[PDB]
């Protein structure tokens, strides 16, 4: 993506904003974030599979394989955040939480929005064409990638197998990393007037 | 600290 002036501004905003909010009063741990991925089948149509995860400077929250059936709608997306609450309220056994996603259409439309509202989330401000400011696709994702290359999959099965062998790997600070690099992130990207760093 |  070539970013306009407008778009640079908007990530200059919300970098800047961000990082003097953090000062002022520190929220990373309070963070949720997730995304979603399509994992190909073969990583040397072709066949693929969807997943979504979920996690905090913790740990691993949920995760989700899209199923036969299912759609990528606001209501799925909805009854996830739900499931996904129900696990993170488990796991945490005090301020709310603060989710942190992209403008995907269903992320940002009804009834997630009143999901989001009824369970006490924050939602942080992103700003639009963004994934290096976005800690499942810059960290998560980046490392699961390395992680498939360059394996095959017969079925959905065994893609699945795969990621949980890859989530089941990785150390109990793997994921304070990705969050915790917002700081850095947000200030190179103020540091480029809004650019990509 | 990390989830337990
Ligand atoms: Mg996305």
């Amino acid at each position: 993506h070539e970013l306009t002036e407008n778009q640079k501004n908007r990530r200059f905003e919300v970098s800047s904003s961000l990082i003097l909010r953090n000062h002022n009063e520190p929220f990373l741990d309070r963070i949720v974030t997730c995304d979603e991925k399509w994992i190909l089948y073969d990583n040397r149509h072709p066949k693929k599979v969807m997943v979504t995860i979920w996690w905090s400077a913790a740990g691993l929250i949920h995760y989700s394989f899209l199923n036969p059936g299912e759609t990528i709608t606001s209501e799925k997306y909805a009854q996830e955040i739900d499931e996904m609450n129900q696990k993170l309220q488990r796991l945490q056994l005090r301020k709310g939480p603060i989710l942190l996603h992209d403008n995907a259409r269903p992320h940002v439309a009804q009834p997630t929005l009143q999901k989001l509202n009824e369970l006490g989330y924050e939602v942080l401000p992103h700003p639009p064409y963004s994934p290096d400011l976005l800690p499942t696709n810059y960290h998560v994702f980046k490392h699961l990638n390395n992680f498939l290359q360059g394996k095959r999959f017969h079925n959905q099965q065994d893609a699945e197998n795969a990621f949980q062998e890859f989530v089941e790997s990785q150390s109990t600070d793997f994921y304070a990393t990705g969050i915790n690099q917002l700081i850095s992130r947000w200030q190179k990207c103020v540091d480029c007037n809004g650019s990509y760093f | 600290l990390y989830f337990a």
